[PDB]
């Protein structure tokens, strides 16, 4: 692209005509050029830090070091971009020194002087300096932009790059987590970004300071000395707000954080909850947390209802008290229209740059702290500069003392090498160690496999997913084969995980997805391994890990065959110590240090043995459903009644203005002026304050809304949609209609106003102008039409993919140790520079239609300088400088009229997420009885008599059971099991009438259970669920959180299940704050708050479910607790995965496909019935 | 900057994955 069309982007006009037909996507915006790249301008980095490391003797990358660095980098861009910002704000100048020369020439009537001395030639030559100053602006905003962006590549490359370099040692990755590293990746860099792009108004503004002194002081005289102080001591005021707004506003954002934690634990906690009849509980507490919210929020409204405020009246004060100043004090060339007319324009040139001064020197103390930030991030610990270990002295403290010294370890090809120890003897430190991660203090760690180093197979103990495909997360970008995917899957018994899954192959596994069990994510990791067909294979303790039994026995018998086939060789550490006698190469390790090497023999020789031995519609629906439905009329109509009569005074106080020039009724000049100044100034107050009020009570209540019809839900809802999808609606669409919308509401409401309102001024100055805008605005109209359907498309490109590049910042510091151990490096590295450079081409292209867009709208902008010039002068021949003052404007109106527009547009659709929520209710609360009369004290009487019930979640084509008939009397403590896909779970679920029985009748203590409200019936029959998690609060809160019942009562409760001696002996007791997930209590405090439920009810009834993997000590103890349980209650129809805790029963219903298969009455005539005790071996 | 989606952003936030 040429310098002729460069400057004015005309090469995204056919990029945005393409964009309205199709949509955009990464095809469509996807070549990214050789000066962009992050790669590119990586190596030009790299270049700068060299020459300077060649040039400095004083060596480390401090944050002098880093400033200096880019300054050489990035400096031949920078002034092409300051260079251009003066020579646009100079020539800018000129602008209302124009004014100034056509209305003196108008009114009361060397060859070059004459020339200037016209109002027609005077326009043309303002109309062809606009069109510089106006693509000059341009070009210096972009360059500014394309080098700031590229700052964003070649600076999340070289923080990368030190993530290939970092050591995992407890003193470093222990201080700074990957959400430390994170948000030095997504906040940091973009606030050291941001600085590149303010970088040449901090150079510029000082410039506009003073020539804006000196040509108002020539326009007016000592009084412009006067007003711009009035502007210049508000600044530092202007400062002071909005620092105290960011100190509010990370407070804010502080607190909603922990509410949306409450609100995860809701959420993905629905399911208990909802069956013990507590989500009212949860729901409380979350808007305890919105109330508190809700008084931070009032604090940034208060703050950001003055930061609108100081923008419009300090300039308005400041310019009247120029001109009263000049009028009071001393008038002695008093305003004449070619003279007041024209500094209007200088002020209004000066509004601008005085009160984003604040906020450009907020942003380079932000970047001084960010550099201060990655140079003391960039100086960490580098890593370093078969296996056969000679001395092996090595150590995580990087000074001194060694975690394993004298690690004198061999181990030569064609192996298979177990090593066990005690919990703590150096054996995960040893693997990690040998694969090149630990200081060696002495000694050496060699290498001669199929200086030099070699790609190993590792798992860590702690496994790792990334976010992706669990078949992707199995190859981990390796060639697909179907045959070695189809050995691992079944090994692992990955086909359970797969039915589970709802997507099964192409499930989204680990973080940000499916959070899985401890064993089936361990599962995931271990098939990496031994898919991945690596060299050498270090597993550290996935037989320890091994949650299932038999697969751990397959494991073995798959690793055996995988190594000696392959002959590739195994180190498995392990403290299983099953097969390590038998024809493993043992190393066995202790305290730190190996304490013996050598055949299995010798370790049978050594008596150590015996040890082992033991998308294009706008949405006024939404926006009608926003303002009308939330906020109300009350302060509805005040909002729009004082945004109209704010932007009527503002032609009143330039109306009269207007009049008063043409004498240059001098006292009656003043007390209109003064009188219509000061209203001006008080209309702003009381619409920048209307604005931010008015979002605070739609933010309320809609969010109040929002979750008290969310909690009022099926559950089959929260199966049926998934909880992300809940979830981003709640979290990030309430941020956007709290935090964004009406800063946004109240800028567009005032820009596009005026907007209008200086297009009426033009149409009265020159009333015949209707004919002069109608084909102007026309175009007008459709480079609005044509960017809003392009740069909504380019929008949420760019935000949709910088998640994905922050998510691989997170999964490369999380699992960082396998990528170093596959000698991978160079290949999450690629991966990064395709998530860089996809962010960097969906900026670009952002901010060149936002270029696009203020090139052609400044130029129709520029065409109503001259027409309303031009007009004017041949019908004033037949206020006109007040007209003019007005023109400059609307060039810079009609930019924010379509940015707002665009910009609230996609901040409007955030409400229509949340009404679509709120059409989503179900699951009514009536009981059709005499609500309170007809239930007695507590049904309790266990006599649950099914009668047909045809019952269903599908609710088109597919029940799960039918015909049942099953009549436990009081006490029969029936534990029903049948078919393992059949009907088990729906059983459970149903009984608390939380699924469709679409026919039949299913009566509970002689009262129909369709017939009672589902609190009422949820309260009064507890359960147990299959391996729930844990709500974090106070251990008698989690327990109980409505209790009112008594405190001994709990203590009681507490001891008849388990772990009383952990409950008295934990640090808190009964108010022991639980840790956020329940990592210290137990899998059988679950069932100890279900016995609690079930005691402080005063049931005898309870539906209790099965378990999934544990202790089956504490499940015999579970079993006995259950016993235990019998022995208060003796009702119960107890469901059970796995049948043999379940062949101690008192009946017996056999359930097979779907329908009821057998119903035995005792439960030792199934071991003798066929059907029964097939299903019972 | 009569229209405000200035340079005072604050960056970090957390959405999770769509539908
Ligand atoms: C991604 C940032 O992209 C930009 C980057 C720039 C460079 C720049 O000085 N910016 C800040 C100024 C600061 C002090 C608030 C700004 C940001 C948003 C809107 C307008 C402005 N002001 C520009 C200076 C004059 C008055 C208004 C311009 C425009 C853009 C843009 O594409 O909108
Ligand atoms: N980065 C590190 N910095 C300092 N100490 C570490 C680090 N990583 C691990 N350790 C310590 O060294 C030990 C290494 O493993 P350990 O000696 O426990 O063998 P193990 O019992 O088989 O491993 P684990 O107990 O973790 O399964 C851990 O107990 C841990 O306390």
């Amino acid at each position: 692209v040429n310098l002729l069309s460069k400057g004015t982007y005309w090469w995204m006009n056919a990029f945005i005509k393409t964009a309205h037909k199709k949509p955009i996507d990464l095809r469509a915006i996807a070549k990214l050029p050789i000066a962009m790249r992050a790669l590119t301008n990586y190596q030009r980095l790299c270049v700068a830090f060299d020459a300077q490391a060649r040039k400095d003797t004083q060596s480390p990358q401090g944050a002098r070091a880093i400033w200096r660095a880019l300054c050489h980098a990035f400096g031949r861009r920078l002034i092409l971009s300051s260079t251009f910002r003066i020579l646009a704000d100079l020539l800018g100048f000129a602008g209302p020194l124009c004014i100034f020369g056509i209305v003196d020439h108008l009114g009361k009537e060397v060859s070059s002087q004459e020339f200037l001395g016209n109002a027609y030639v005077l326009a043309v030559l303002l109309f062809l300096a606009l069109l510089l100053q106006r693509t000059f602006l341009q070009a210096s905003y972009y360059v500014a932009i394309e080098t700031g962006i590229n700052l964003r590549g070649a600076i999340q490359t070289k923080i990368y790059n030190k993530i290939m370099h970092m050591s995992t040692s407890n003193l470093s990755m222990g201080e700074m987590t990957a959400g430390q590293i994170c948000n030095l990746v997504a906040i940091d860099t973009n606030q050291l970004m941001w600085f590149f792009f303010l970088c040449p108004n901090l150079w510029t503004m000082p410039v506009q300071i003073i020539v804006g002194v000196i040509l108002l002081y020539y326009i007016l005289g000592v009084s412009a000395l006067i007003g711009a102080a009035v502007i210049i001591l508000l600044a530092p005021v202007q400062y002071f707000v909005a620092t105290k707004l960011s100190q509010a506003q990370r407070t804010t954002l502080e607190h909603s954080n922990e509410r949306l934690k409450q609100t995860n634990e809701m959420l993905r906690g629905m399911k208990l909850l909802k069956l013990y009849a507590w989500e009212s509980i949860f729901c409380s507490r979350v808007e305890v947390t919105r109330r508190k919210e809700m008084t931070s929020l009032r604090a940034f409204a208060v703050y950001t209802s003055i930061s609108i405020f100081m923008n419009t009246a300090i300039p308005i004060a400041a310019v009247l008290i120029t001109f009263v100043g000049h009028v009071s004090f001393f008038k002695e060339s008093d305003l004449s229209p070619s003279v007041a007319f024209a500094s209007l324009s200088l002020f209004h040139i000066l509004v601008t740059p005085l009160f984003l001064l604040s906020s450009v020197v907020r942003s380079t103390v932000k970047a001084l702290v960010s550099v201060q930030k990655l140079s003391e991030f960039l100086s960490s610990a580098e890593i370093r500069e078969c296996v056969q270990i000679i001395g092996g002295f090595f150590t995580w403290t990087p000074d001194g003392i060694p975690t394993l010294s004298n690690i004198t370890i061999r181990i030569p090809r064609g192996q298979l090498t177990m090593i066990v120890g005690q919990v703590g003897c150096g054996k995960s430190s040893l693997l990690l160690a040998t694969l090149g991660e630990m200081q060696k203090v002495s000694g050496a760690v060699f290498w001669n496999s199929n200086r030099s180093r070699g790609p190993v197979a590792y798992a860590s103990q702690k496994p790792w997913l990334l976010n992706a495909t669990v078949e992707e997360n199995i190859t981990f970008e390796s060639p697909f084969n179907k045959q070695r995917y189809k050995m691992v899957i079944e090994a692992c018994s990955l086909q359970p995980d797969i039915d589970i899954l709802p997507h099964g192959d192409q499930t989204q596994i680990g973080e940000r997805g499916i959070n899985l069990s401890g064993g089936q994510r361990q599962r995931i990791s271990v098939a990496r391994a031994l898919y991945q067909q690596t060299n050498v294979v270090f597993l550290d303790d996935p037989f320890s890990a091994l949650d299932v039994h038999l697969s751990d026995h397959l494991m073995q018998a798959g690793i055996l065959e995988l190594l000696r086939d392959d002959k590739r060789t195994v180190v498995l550490v392990t403290h299983k110590l099953q097969y390590l006698p038998h024809a493993d190469w043992i190393i066995a390790m202790k305290d730190g240090t190996i304490q013996r090497e050598g055949t299995l023999k010798d370790f049978q020789r050594s008596e150590c043995q015996l040890f082992e031995h033991w998308q294009r519609a706008k949405i006024p629906w939404r926006a009608c459903t926003k303002y009308l439905s939330s906020a109300g009329i009350l302060l509805l109509s005040l909002l729009v009644f004082s945004q109209l009569l704010k932007h009527m005074v503002l032609v009143a106080i330039d109306y009269w203005l207007a009049k008063w020039t043409d004498s240059a009724d001098q006292s009656v000049y003043a007390m209109v002026f003064t009188l219509l100044c000061s209203l001006g100034i008080v209309l702003c107050l009381v619409t920048s304050v209307t604005v931010e009020w008015t979002g605070l009570k739609v933010a309320k209540r809609l969010h109040r809304s929002l979750l008290n019809r969310i909690i009022l839900a099926p559950m089959r809802f929260f199966e049926t949609t998934p909880l992300g999808s809940i979830l981003n609606r709640f979290s990030s669409d309430c941020n956007t209609i709290d935090q964004h919308i009406p800063s946004t509401l109240e800028c567009l409401s005032r820009s596009t106003l005026l907007c209008v309102s200086a297009l009426t001024v033009i149409s009265y100055v020159t009333p015949v102008f209707l004919v002069a805008l109608l084909p102007l605005a026309v175009v007008c109209y459709f480079i609005q039409k044509y960017f809003r359907v392009a740069s909504r498309d380019l929008q949420q490109l760019d935000d949709t993919t910088q998640l994905p590049l922050v998510s691989h910042f997170a999964e490369t510091v999380e699992g960082l140790t396998t990528i170093r151990a596959f000698r991978y490096e160079a290949r999450f590295q690629q991966k990064l520079l395709e998530y860089t450079d996809s962010n960097n081409i969906a900026s670009l292209f952002l901010t060149a239609a936002n270029r696009w867009l203020e090139v052609c709208m400044e130029y129709i902008g520029a065409c109503v300088v001259l027409i309303a010039a031009a007009t004017s002068i041949s019908n004033s021949l037949h206020l006109v400088g007040l007209g003019l003052t007005y023109a400059l404007m609307v060039s810079n109106y009609l930019n924010w009229m379509v940015r707002n527009l665009a910009d609230m547009e996609i901040q409007l659709g955030a409400v229509k997420r949340i009404h679509a929520l709120l059409k989503t209710e179900a699951e009514s609360y009536e009981g059709l009885l005499a609500p309170s009369l007809i239930p007695k004290n507590w049904p309790d009487q266990g006599k649950i008599q099914i009668q047909n019930l045809s019952v269903r979640y599908d609710s088109s084509l597919k029940p799960v059971l039918k015909h049942v008939n099953t009549l436990i009397s009081p006490g029969q403590k029936i534990g029903i099991c049948g078919r393992t896909g059949s009907g088990k779970s729906s059983f459970s679920l149903a009984f608390f009438r939380m699924v469709d029985m679409f026919e039949g009748r299913i009566i509970i203590d002689g009262i129909d259970i369709a017939k009672l409200p589902l609190h009422t019936l949820r309260s009064r029959l507890s359960i147990i669920l299959q391996d729930p998690v844990l709500f974090s609060g106070t251990i008698r809160f989690n327990l109980d959180p409505e209790k009112k019942c008594s405190d001994s009562t709990l203590w009681e409760a507490l001891e008849i299940a388990q772990l009383k001696l952990v409950v008295k002996a934990l640090p808190g007791g009964l108010d022991a704050i639980i840790t956020e997930g329940g990592e210290n209590f137990s899998q059988g405090q679950r069932q100890l708050f279900c016995l609690a439920r079930a005691f402080v009810r005063k049931t005898s009834i309870f539906i209790m479910d099965e378990a999934t993997a544990s202790i089956d000590m504490a499940t015999e103890n579970i079993l006995q607790k259950v016993v235990m349980t019998a022995f208060a209650d003796r009702t119960v129809v107890t469901i059970a995965h796995r049948v043999h805790t379940i062949l101690s029963a008192d009946l017996v219903m056999v359930l097979k496909r779907g329908a009821i298969l057998e119903f035995d009455k005792p439960e030792t005539l199934l071991s003798q019935k066929d059907s029964v005790f097939a299903s019972f071996v | 900057m009569l229209s405000r989606k200035g340079i005072i952003p604050e960056e970090y936030v957390l959405t999770r994955l769509a539908e």
